[PDB]
């Protein structure tokens, strides 16, 4: 049969790229979001954010570095409302109000979407344990909090992420302004999550690296020693152990790898979803806690502790943006 | 509060209790 | 039983796939929780309570559903007497009384396993029939109930009302809508922008209507599974297994908590914007027209005008024939409030009309969701975002969105995991792959 | 209600003992020690 | 178990007077509750330049209302 | 515009489409072990 | 009256707060966990009981 | 001119990716 | 000997500092 | 638009020579027998 | 209300009632339970038009959801009282209105 031997071929793990059922969405709009994406980021029309004055050239073309090059969000005019491209009147109507990313911005997530599956039946199918998909999450999670999610608390598009190296900080810093993300616990949090991620992936890369049996010559490379497949433990454990048990008390060592290696794998993720609840928490505005006056003398003044200065930064900052 | 306080305090202090004499008795866990 | 038998601690429910016994306590108790957190929230709220103010002042996150049933609402959202809200949570308390004392007596000295003390209630998970067979009871009893609901609303008493031809509040439905027409072709609508999904929902008698459905779809569903069992495209496909009925309930579960997030964020009709608080896109809007009319109030003419952004003071014309708020409002035009609709003329708001057609509670009420635009702080610092230590709160509205989104969030994650551990499971190969033969090991080398 | 006027304390606090009962699990888990 | 009962209380409890008797007060310098603004003339104490703050510091709290 | 409209449907749903049966076939089937 | 059916409001608590802690232990040593005890059978058919001199006398009550 | 080159440099990167994929050099085992 | 030295020369101030700690909370 | 001049040859010069002293190597690396 | 058929007749229909019943004794032995059953249709009436996203779109029926908001809205705040003679003739001018505007809709 034509089908069932055409099932066999997507399902089948001989692929240098496997295809799973899942590709057959992934494939097909990533590949579409890109090719509308970098076409976009070259040449876009000078999008409009506000129909009232401001057209805005995040495009490539129009003098823009990398940079400071970034596909503008859909404008206000057009609101939340889905804006493909047949309803839009015309094509140059299209993109001067925004078009291509409220269309990448879909192909993308939905793309995103059905990655994280893909990985998940690839590792079925390859007869392995599969909690890829699981770890996979945390930036998903990060993907429609910021992307998706957020613009739904503000109702628009418009105050979705700019995407771009210049987009992405103007996004942060006016979302500081109006949320006050640093003093929000969730983030603070989510700092914990990058850093500690940052730093065990040094030390459990150092102590393993630090820690060879050595089947090379000092002249010879010390990586080439590794023959692919080996059956060898390449690096001991019980040296490494008492090394990190010795360093500080011996108590805390983590004996199992096993044990060690999940917790490597908690400590970001974990670490990153709480972020992604941080920003839906924003979304509905319901804001990081910010102590103001918390200190007051007898006479009424204000001491003025350090959170005024945030809280007047921040102050400052949505003055300035409208 | 206080009064209020104590009242939590005494109204439910079951679960360490429940656990010591099941602990005495040896039943079953 | 210990990990010998097993595995972990940490993880250790999952030793209980294979005790039906056990598994019933477990649930039983687990549900007298929930019941018992219910009522316990009523009588504590209700011990704070202030009847006077507002609901949504008070930071109340239940009484206003209770409320919604009408019972001691009054008009005018009066909350007249509070006696049937005490009723209510009490009800919650005595009932959990008496689930976890039966959940304990099947987590300890009811029967360890049901395949013998009763045959009937005697289940195996991989029986893709005696468990179909349960499947139905509960979908007739979950349909039961959803015409329960319409017990309230056709008979007992009657259900809130968003939208009076005043006042807003209690109507005992006579006549529900009810044809595929607008019901199936009603979900049809699209998601996005200007028509929700199912969170349009513009007349009340469309859920009652609809629930007629729901309520009569279900009945079905257990009349047939009862007689039914599965056919083999479904046998073919779904790995009938401990896991993943658990792991199924949840993607069903997690998309049920999305859609939760989003009535409770938009739609006015069934949670009304009075005792819930104002929907974030109604506080911008009533906020607008409150610095609308001070400002045509006095010796001002907004009608015809520009603004220093260039699109008007106030008012300006949509594409649509349909004339709308100007300033950030614009973003939302689509919003239909119970206090804005009437002021509205044939297309968009009658300027002439807005001036004279104000009403005592409109003007008030509109104002009063001004100082209320959903906002605040973890701490419950409020007022407008950046707005310095004035008028402090959270808007319940804002809670529970984003309580039951994160909640919705993980049940996604959660889905995804136990569906991944149920067909490996069933696949074998979970306990991690075999070091005997690798599958990866002998295959074709691209 | 005023025929109910005082319980402080529990009316005050029910709701916090559901957690509680998380926190049962793992001294009921402590005395069987894992 | 044999000291323990003695040491951290008689400790402790000294943690709790410096506070209450304020000994921490002029031992770290802080201000008091009531001392920052002498007089009214709200501005900043705010001491400036070097070879003087020993000195500066005393003017700013000389003061002192 | 309005033909690419019915032709972004008509591709949408063929892949969907197309994407549905994969599962709905002997998916399990498909796997190292039974 | 509503101090006479307080202190039996109380009543309620006092025997129930106990249950609490019997009923579990009834089953904890599963020696004469059911042949000792039929405590269960006279408490809780006697504790059931309690209930409803809660409602049915507060409705009048109060 | 300064667009042109940030296309190019762009270029050579997918340029290396489906050429950095394919023609990898299989790490055959043992 | 070794051990004791650590924690007497390290949780001692702490419970000497809690004393600050609880001590203000109800200053003011 | 207005540009550095000279800014061009940057980007070649830090594009081909470490590119290219990446090459000779490998190359050499395909020479070993 | 004992409202039936298309919206034009029941419109006009219950104008009848509602143009009455605006000044009516109140010494008599119910105007209040006569306007309070009266006004009680509106009830009945307004919210199966609602449904309607037809006549949402044309003034003539926009134009009875002003009357109707601008006469029940009085009656949950205080509804004892009888309205301002100012707010009551502005209703039957909006009803001559309507019943023509409402007119013009279907002979357009
Ligand atoms: C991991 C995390 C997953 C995150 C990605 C999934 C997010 C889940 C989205 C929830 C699904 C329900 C979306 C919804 O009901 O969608 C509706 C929401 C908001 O709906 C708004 O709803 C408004 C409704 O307002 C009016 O409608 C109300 C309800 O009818 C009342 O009538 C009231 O008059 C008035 O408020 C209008 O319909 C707007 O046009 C419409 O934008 O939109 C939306 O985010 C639309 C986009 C969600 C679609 C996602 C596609 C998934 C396939
Ligand atoms: C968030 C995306 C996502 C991902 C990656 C998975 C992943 C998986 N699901 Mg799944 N699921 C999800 C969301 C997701 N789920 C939701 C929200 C539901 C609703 C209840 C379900 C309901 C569900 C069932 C009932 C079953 C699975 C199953 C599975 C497994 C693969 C079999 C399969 O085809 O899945 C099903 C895939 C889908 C339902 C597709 C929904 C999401 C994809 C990514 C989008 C595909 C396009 C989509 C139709 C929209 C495009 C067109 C649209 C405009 C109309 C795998 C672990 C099976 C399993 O493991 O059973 C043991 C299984 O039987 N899922
Ligand atoms: C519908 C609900 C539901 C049910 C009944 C189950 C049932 C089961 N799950 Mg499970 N799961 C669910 C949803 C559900 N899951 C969701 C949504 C997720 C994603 C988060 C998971 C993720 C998950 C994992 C990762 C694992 C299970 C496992 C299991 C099995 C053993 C239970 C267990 O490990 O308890 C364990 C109980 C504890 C560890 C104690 C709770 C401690 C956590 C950290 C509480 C923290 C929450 C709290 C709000 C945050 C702190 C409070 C704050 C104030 C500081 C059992 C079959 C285990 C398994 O292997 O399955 C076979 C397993 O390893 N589940
Ligand atoms: C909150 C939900 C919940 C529920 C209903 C259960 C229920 C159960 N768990 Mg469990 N568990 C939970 C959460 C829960 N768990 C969490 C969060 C974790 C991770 C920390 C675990 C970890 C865990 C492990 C590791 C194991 C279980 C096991 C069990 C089963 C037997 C336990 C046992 O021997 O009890 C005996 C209980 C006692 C001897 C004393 C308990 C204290 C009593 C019941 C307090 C009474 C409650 C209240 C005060 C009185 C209400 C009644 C009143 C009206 C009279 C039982 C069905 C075991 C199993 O596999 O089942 C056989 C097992 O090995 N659980
Ligand atoms: C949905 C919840 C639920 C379910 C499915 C069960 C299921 C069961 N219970 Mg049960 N039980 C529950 C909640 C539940 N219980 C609660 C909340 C309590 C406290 C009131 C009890 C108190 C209880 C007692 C006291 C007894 C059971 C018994 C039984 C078993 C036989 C019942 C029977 O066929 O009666 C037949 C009656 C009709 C068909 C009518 C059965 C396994 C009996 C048992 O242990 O048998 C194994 C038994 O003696 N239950
Ligand atoms: C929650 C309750 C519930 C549950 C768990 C089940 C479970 C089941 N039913 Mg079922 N059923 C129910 C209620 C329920 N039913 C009701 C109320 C009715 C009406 C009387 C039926 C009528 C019914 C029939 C007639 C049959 C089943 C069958 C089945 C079995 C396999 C088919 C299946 O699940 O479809 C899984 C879903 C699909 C195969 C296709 C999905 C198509 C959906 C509807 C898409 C709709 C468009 C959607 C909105 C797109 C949005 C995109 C999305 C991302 C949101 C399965 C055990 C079959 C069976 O085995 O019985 C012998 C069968 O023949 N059921
Ligand atoms: C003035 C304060 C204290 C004094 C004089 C004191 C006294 C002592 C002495 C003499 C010992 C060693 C002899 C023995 O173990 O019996 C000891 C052991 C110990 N005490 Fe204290 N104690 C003080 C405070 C504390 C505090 C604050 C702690 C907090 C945990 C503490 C905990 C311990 C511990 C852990 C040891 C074991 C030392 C080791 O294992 O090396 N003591 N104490
Ligand atoms: C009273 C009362 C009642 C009852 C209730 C109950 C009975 C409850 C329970 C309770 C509970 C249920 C409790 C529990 C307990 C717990 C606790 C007390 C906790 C604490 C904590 C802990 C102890 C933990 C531990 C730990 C740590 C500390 C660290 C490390 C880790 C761990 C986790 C181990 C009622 C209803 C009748 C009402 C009236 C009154
Ligand atoms: C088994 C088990 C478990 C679980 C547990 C549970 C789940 C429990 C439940 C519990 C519950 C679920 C409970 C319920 C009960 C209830 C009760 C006990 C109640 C009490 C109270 C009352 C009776 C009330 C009274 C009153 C009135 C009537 C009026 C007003 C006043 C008052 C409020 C006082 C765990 C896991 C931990 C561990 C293992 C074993
Ligand atoms: C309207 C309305 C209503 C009613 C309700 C209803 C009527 C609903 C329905 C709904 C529904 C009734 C839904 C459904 C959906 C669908 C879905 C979501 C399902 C699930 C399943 C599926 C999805 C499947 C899956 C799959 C796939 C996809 C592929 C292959 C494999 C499988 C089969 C697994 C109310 C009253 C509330 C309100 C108003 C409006
Ligand atoms: C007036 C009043 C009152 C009284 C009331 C009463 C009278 C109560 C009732 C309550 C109730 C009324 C309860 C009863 C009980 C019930 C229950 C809680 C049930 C459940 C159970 C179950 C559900 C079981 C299960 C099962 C089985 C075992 C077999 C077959 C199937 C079934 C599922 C059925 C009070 C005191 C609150 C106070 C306030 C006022
Ligand atoms: C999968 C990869 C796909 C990649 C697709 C894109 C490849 C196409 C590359 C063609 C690039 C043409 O590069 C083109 O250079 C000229 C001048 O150098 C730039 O033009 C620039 O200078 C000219 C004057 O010289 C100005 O009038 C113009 O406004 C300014 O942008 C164009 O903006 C840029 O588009
Ligand atoms: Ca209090
Ligand atoms: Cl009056
Ligand atoms: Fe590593």
């Amino acid at each position: 049969n034509l089908w069932e031997r055409f099932c066999n071929w997507v399902t089948s793990t001989d692929n240098r790229l496997y295809v799973g059922w899942f590709g057959v969405i992934m494939i097909p709009t990533l590949l579409a979001a890109t090719i509308c994406f970098v076409i976009a980021f070259i040449a876009a029309p000078p999008v409009d954010i506000d129909g009232i004055r401001e057209p805005v050239s995040g495009s490539l073309l129009y003098g823009n570095n990398i940079i400071t090059g970034a596909v503008v969000p859909s404008s206000n005019a057009i609101g939340l409302h889905f804006y493909p491209i047949w309803e839009a009147a015309s094509l140059d109507e299209w993109l001067y109000n925004g078009g291509p990313y409220q269309l990448i911005i879909f192909h993308f997530l939905l793309g995103a979407s059905c990655y994280m599956g893909r990985q998940w039946e690839l590792s079925y199918r390859l007869g392995m344990r599969p909690w890829i998909c699981v770890a996979y999450s945390a930036p998903l999670a990060s993907a429609f909090a910021v992307f998706l999610i957020y613009p739904i608390g503000q109702g628009s598009f418009s105050d979705g992420m700019p995407l771009g190296i210049s987009g992405t900080f103007n996004f942060m810093i006016v979302f500081q302004a109006e949320h006050n993300i640093l003093m929000h616990p969730f983030h603070q949090l989510g700092v914990a999550g990058v850093f500690g991620g940052a730093l065990f992936c040094a030390m459990h890369g150092s102590l393993v690296t630090s820690s060879l049996i050595r089947e090379t010559t000092e002249t010879e490379s010390a990586n080439y020693g590794y023959k692919f497949g080996q059956e060898e433990e390449t690096y001991n454990i019980v040296a490494a152990h008492g090394y990190f048990g010795r360093l500080i008390f011996q108590y805390a060592s983590f004996n199992n790898s096993r044990s060690l290696h999940f917790f490597l794998a908690a400590w970001p993720v974990v670490g990153v979803w709480f972020t992604a609840l941080g920003i839906s928490t924003m979304a509905f505005n319901l804001n990081g806690f910010n102590f103001n006056h918390s200190v007051i003398d007898a006479k009424g003044n204000v001491i003025n502790t350090w959170a005024d200065i945030i809280n007047r930064a921040n102050l400052g900052m949505e003055v300035m943006h409208e | 509060v206080i009064a209020q306080l104590t009242m939590i305090a005494m109204i439910g202090i079951a679960g360490p209790m429940i656990i010591f004499l099941l602990a005495v008795r040896r039943g079953n866990l | 039983d210990q990990e010998s038998s097993g595995f972990a601690w940490w993880a250790g429910n999952a030793r209980l796939i294979n005790l039906s016994g056990k598994l019933l306590g477990a649930h039983v108790a687990h549900a007298g929780l929930i019941v018992f957190w219910a009522g316990a929230m009523t009588l504590f709220e209700l011990a704070h309570f202030i009847p006077e103010k507002p609901m949504y002042e008070q930071g109340l996150i239940l009484i206003p559903h209770i409320a919604t049933l009408g019972w001691g609402v009054g008009p005018g959202g009066e909350v007249v007497d509070t006696f049937p809200f005490f009723v209510v949570g009490v009800v919650h308390l005595i009932s959990s009384a008496v689930l976890g004392f039966g959940g304990v007596y099947h987590a300890i000295r009811g029967p360890e396993t049901l395949e013998e003390y009763s045959s009937f209630f005697g289940y195996d998970w991989k029986d893709k029939n005696k468990m179909t067979t349960i499947l139905g009871f509960h979908l007739i009893v979950l349909g039961i109930g959803a015409l329960l609901l319409v017990a309230k609303a056709m008979f007992f008493g009657g259900l809130y009302d968003t939208w009076a031809p005043g006042g807003g509040d209690v109507r005992v439905i006579t006549n529900p809508t009810l044809d595929p027409r607008v019901i199936f072709g009603y979900l049809l609508k699209s998601p996005f922008g200007g028509e929700g999904w199912i969170v349009s929902v513009n007349n009340l008698e469309d859920v009652v209507g609809g629930h007629i459905w729901i309520g009569l779809i279900c009945i079905a569903g257990g009349i047939w599974h009862i007689l039914t069992t599965p056919f083999g495209w479904a046998r073919r496909a779904f790995i009938w297994s401990g896991e993943a009925y658990l792991s199924y309930s949840l993607g069903a579960l997690s998309m049920m908590g999305f859609i939760a997030t989003c009535f409770v964020w938009f739609n006015n009709t069934v949670y009304p914007s009075e005792f819930y608080g104002p929907t974030g896109p109604e506080a911008s809007q009533a906020q607008a027209m409150t610095f609308l009319i001070r400002d045509q109030k006095l010796g001002a003419n907004v009608g015809s005008a520009q603004g220093p952004t260039g699109l008007g003071k106030y008012l300006m014309r949509s594409p649509t024939g349909e004339i709308i708020f100007g300033g950030e409002t614009m973003r939302f035009w689509d919003f239909r409030g119970p206090w804005l609709e009437p002021l509205r003329g044939p297309n968009g708001l009658d300027l002439n009309k807005i001036k004279n057609d104000i009403q005592p509670w409109q003007e008030r009420r509109a104002a009063e969701y001004m100082t209320h635009a959903p906002l605040g702080s973890l701490n419950s610092v409020g007022g407008v975002a950046t707005e310095i230590n004035s008028v402090n709160f959270v808007s319940p509205r804002s809670w529970l969105a984003t309580s039951h989104f994160v909640l919705a969030f993980f049940f996604l994650v959660g889905h995804l995991w136990h569906a991944g551990r149920a067909r490996a499971a069933a696949a074998g190969f979970e306990k991690g792959i075999d070091r005997e033969s690798e599958p990866v090991l002998s295959m074709p080398s691209l | 209600p005023e025929a109910y006027a005082i319980f402080d304390p529990l009316v005050d606090v029910l709701p916090v003992i559901p957690v509680l009962f998380l926190a049962l699990a793992f001294v009921w888990q402590a005395a069987v020690g894992f | 178990w044999v000291i323990h009962s003695i040491t951290i209380p008689a400790l402790f409890i000294a943690g709790w007077l410096f506070v209450s008797t304020g000994l921490a007060y002029d031992v770290f310098g802080t201000p008091r509750p009531d001392s920052y603004y002498a007089q009214e003339q709200r501005s900043i104490p705010l001491v400036t330049d070097r070879f003087e703050a020993k000195q500066q510091v005393e003017t700013f709290l000389e003061q002192l209302k | 515009m309005e033909t690419l409209k019915i032709t972004v449907y008509i591709v949408v749903t063929f892949f969907v489409l197309l994407f549905v049966f994969g599962f709905l076939s002997g998916d399990p089937a498909r796997n190292p072990k039974r | 009256m509503t101090i006479l059916f307080q202190l039996a409001l109380a009543a309620l608590v006092i025997l129930s707060f106990v249950m609490v802690i019997g009923v579990p232990v009834a089953y904890a040593s599963p020696q004469d966990w059911d042949r000792s005890k039929q405590l269960i059978f006279l408490g809780s058919g006697l504790w059931i009981a309690l209930v409803l001199v809660v409602g049915v006398l507060n409705f009048f009550v109060v | 001119m300064e667009t042109i080159t940030y296309v190019f440099i762009f270029a050579c990167i997918i340029a290396l990716f489906f050429f950095a994929i394919f023609f990898r050099e299989p790490p055959r085992i043992t | 000997t070794v051990r004791w030295v650590a924690v007497h020369t390290l949780a001692v101030p702490t419970i000497f500092f809690l004393g600050a700690i609880a001590a203000m909370q109800f200053i003011q | 638009m207005e540009v550095n001049q000279l800014g061009l040859i940057a980007t070649a010069l830090f594009v081909l020579v470490p590119s290219v002293f990446l090459i000779i190597l490998y190359v050499q690396t395909e020479s070993q027998q | 209300t004992g409202l039936t058929g298309n919206f034009r007749e029941d419109t006009l229909a219950l104008i009848s009632s509602l143009r009455e019943a605006i000044a009516l004794p109140e010494n008599d032995p119910n105007k209040k339970a006569a306007q309070a059953e009266a006004r009680k249709k509106l009830n009945d009436f307004f919210a199966l038009y609602r449904r309607d996203d037809s006549l949402r779109s044309l003034s003539s029926f926009m134009t009875m959801q002003t009357a109707l908001n601008s006469l029940a809205g009085h009656y949950s705040s205080y509804p004892n009282r009888p309205l301002p003679e100012k707010l009551k003739a502005r209703l039957e001018q909006e009803f001559k209105q309507v019943e023509l505007a409402l007119d013009r809709e279907a002979k357009s």
